[PDB]
């Protein structure tokens, strides 16, 4: 009796048993999601805690096998990921303090109240005001005097709070043998044991470092055409070559530059391809939505889909007195069990928002063999990189015209895909240098490399730098600004976005190239191209059996990260903004302030 | 052509199980657990041959 042979003889029951009772927890959880009860908040925690408890119970009981003796690269992965001894090493004093120090964050990031000068009685939340004002509201005083409320009630509040978070995490990752947290978030794509192919935890930063800079051209382009659009709107706001104020970025961090663009819209008496006044004429209904993305999946090759996810899972909005949650959400209970919410209502950002969940619950179908604790992507980016990418090919004018949502009476001109493609790269292209900067900042936190006083003052040389941003009132140590963010309160790592965008665009040349599309690469469609869909499930199929460099290899064919097809998307977009820079500074001064 | 009704809990090591539940001593007999939400490949199904 090898070791080997009793891990496998102990994964085979923990895997059994694992799945029905995360079956049962998902159905708890699920029955509180659609119905808000009483008696769903205690079945969905004792659930939880049954899970818990059964999954710890597991761990210390498998803690017996020694990861070096097992072979076959399968059953040891299980292992590492059960084992996973994390914050319990540490006293249950220091573990308790911990779920405390959760705890406070989450409750003080969410009673977020800021209050209108003068009248200590009309307070508001994050929403539906503060974000309201953040996303449409203009003026320079009520934005200004919201992100400072923000900014300043919020930071105190967990300043120290975020400090002992810090300094019990360094103290975790130190007794889980890792130099850092930052390493500790970094070890997901961490490759070891196969020839050729392993992966290290440093490479990834100076990966990531050369992408950015090799991204950076195509970003201060944007950023002095957003600024010489801005121009026109506060003409004594802005500095010629100065970095641009914080809550001009059009929402309250500046993450997403999407609410700009109806200011920075180079053609104004151009709309946009927008067909929900069509589909409200044909009277289409969530039925008729479902059954089109349903037609556009099986055009690619896809199988049929269980009768289980129509019967059980809920699609349309109850209201009345029923309660529920209107979040879309994809529900995989396992044992052929999947489900899907959503408040569908007449629009076409819910058409594509389908799209993302139902090649969602097709990928999560696509890894039913696997062993249970197996059943998700390679990496935290293989996820849904398809299932966005099908919804960005989804909004392609061909495909809306064959529906019949568009008429063929619209004749394609070259103003469209300026305006489509300006409109795609203030969400993607401007939200790269942010989120970059912002895990390196959290990353050198982190490791130490920046002290203790100057958490503040090296933070704001990387927004007069890698973002171009500027604060528009100078703030000491007592604040912190990036404790206000939902990622950092509830401790979860902020370049699983980053990864995942540089993901979706790589797999876009390899689908193209098998549909053998010709054009621009934002108007490649994936209908009819089945050996696509072959392609795409080959990958989809494996799971978490394989590593992520194997999964890579087999669409494009490469070991390390590309950012080829990044351009590729943008080629001709770069051209032309390389047109109307010409006679505009390209880039910001990091010695400027609006406070002067 | 054989039938199994025993109950005997295998042992996975070498050990000796003692006839008490634990580390390479798992009991051999388990429960479909069945639910009306189950797939189409995992519902029950009435075999006769
Ligand atoms: C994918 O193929 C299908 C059928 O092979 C196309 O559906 C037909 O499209 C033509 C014009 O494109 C229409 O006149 C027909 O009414 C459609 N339905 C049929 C023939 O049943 C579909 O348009 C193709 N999609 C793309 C993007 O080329
Ligand atoms: C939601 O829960 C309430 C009480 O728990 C129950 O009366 C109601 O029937 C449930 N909704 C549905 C659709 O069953
Ligand atoms: C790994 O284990 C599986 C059993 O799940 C077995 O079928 C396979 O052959 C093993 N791998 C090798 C290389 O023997
Ligand atoms: C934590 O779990 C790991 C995983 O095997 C183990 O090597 C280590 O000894 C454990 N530490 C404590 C304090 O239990
Ligand atoms: C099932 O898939 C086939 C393709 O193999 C397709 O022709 C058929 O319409 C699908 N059934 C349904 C109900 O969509
Ligand atoms: C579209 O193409 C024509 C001819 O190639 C050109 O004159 C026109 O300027 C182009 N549109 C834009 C917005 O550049
Ligand atoms: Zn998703």
């Amino acid at each position: 009796s090898t070791i080997e042979e009793q891990a496998k003889t102990f994964l085979d029951k923990f895997n059994h048993e694992a799945e029905d009772l995360f079956y049962q927890s998902s159905l708890a959880s699920w029955n509180y999601n659609t119905n808000i009860t009483e008696e769903n908040v205690q079945n969905m925690n004792n659930a939880g805690d049954k899970w818990s408890a059964f999954l710890k119970e597991q761990s210390t009981l498998a803690q017996m096998y020694p990861l070096q003796e097992i072979q076959n690269l399968t059953v040891k992965l299980q292992l590492q990921a059960l084992q996973q001894n994390g914050s319990s090493v540490l006293s249950e004093d220091k573990s308790k303090r911990l779920n405390t120090i959760l705890n406070t964050m989450s409750t003080i990031y969410s009673t977020g109240k800021v209050c209108n000068p003068d009248n200590p009685q009309e307070c508001l939340l994050l929403e539906p005001g503060l974000n309201e004002i953040m996303a449409n509201s203009l003026d320079y005083n009520e934005r200004l005097w919201a992100w400072e409320s923000w900014r300043s009630e919020v930071g105190k509040q967990l300043r120290p709070l975020y400090e002992e978070y810090v300094v019990l995490k360094n103290e975790m990752a130190r007794a889980n043998h890792y130099e850092d947290y930052g390493d500790y978030w970094r070890g997901d794509y961490e490759v070891n044991g196969v020839d050729g192919y392993d992966y290290s935890r440093g490479q990834l930063i100076e990966d990531v470092e050369h992408t950015f800079e090799e991204i950076k051209p195509l970003y201060e382009h944007l950023h002095a055409y957003v600024r010489a659009k801005l121009m026109n709107a506060y003409p004594s706001y802005i500095s010629p070559i100065g970095c641009l104020p914080a809550h001009l970025l059009g929402d309250m961090w500046g993450r997403f530059w999407t609410n700009l663009y109806s200011l920075t819209v180079p053609f104004g008496q151009k709309p946009n391809i927008d067909v929900t006044d069509a589909m409200v004429d044909q009277a289409w209904d969530a039925q008729r939505i479902f059954k089109e993305a349903e037609k556009f999946f099986v055009s690619v090759g896809l199988p049929n889909m269980t009768q289980g996810f129509w019967e059980n899972s809920m699609l349309t909005d109850p209201g009345n007195v029923q309660k529920a949650v209107c979040h879309p959400t994809a529900w995989d209970l396992g044992k052929g069990d999947f489900r899907i919410l959503m408040c569908t209502k007449v629009t076409m950002d819910d058409f594509l928002t389908a799209h993302h969940e139902m090649g969602h619950i097709q990928y999560d179908m696509a890894y039913a063999a696997q062993p249970f604790l197996l059943r998700n992507g390679a990496n935290e980016g293989f996820h849904e990189a398809v299932g966005e990418i099908m919804s960005l090919s989804a909004a392609t004018p061909k495909h809306l015209k064959s529906i019949g949502l568009l008429s063929p009476d619209f004749q394609e001109d070259n103003e469209t895909e300026i305006n489509f493609l300006l409109k795609q790269a203030l969400t993607i292209v401007g939200t790269l240098p942010f989120t970059y900067m912002l895990e390196k900042w959290r990353w050198m936190v982190f490791k130490g490399e920046i002290p203790k006083d100057q958490w503040m003052k090296k933070w704001w040389e990387m927004k007069r730098e890698i973002v171009g941003v500027v604060e528009p009132v100078p703030h000491d140590e007592t604040y912190c600004d990036p404790a206000s963010l939902f990622h950092v309160s509830n401790d979860y790592s902020f370049i699983r976005y980053y990864t995942r965008t540089l993901y979706q665009f790589q797999f876009q040349e390899a689908l193209c190239q098998a549909a053998k599309h010709e054009g621009p690469l934002h108007k490649c469609d994936i209908s009819n191209s089945t050996e696509a869909g072959q392609k795409l499930f080959n990958m989809l199929r494996l799971g978490k059996s394989e590593p992520w460099t194997l999964a890579l290899e087999n669409v494009v064919g490469a070991k390390n990260m590309n950012v080829r097809p990044l351009l590729n998307y943008f080629e001709p977009l770069f051209t032309w903004l390389k047109d109307q820079n010409k006679n505009s500074f390209v880039g910001w001064s990091t010695d400027w302030s609006p406070y002067a | 052509f054989e039938r199994d009704i025993s109950t005997e809990i295998y042992q996975a090591g070498n050990k000796p199980c003692n006839g008490v539940a634990g580390f390479n001593c798992y009991f051999p007999l388990r429960s479909y657990s069945f639910r009306p939400t189950y797939g189409v490949g995992h519902q029950p199904y009435r075999v006769v041959v």
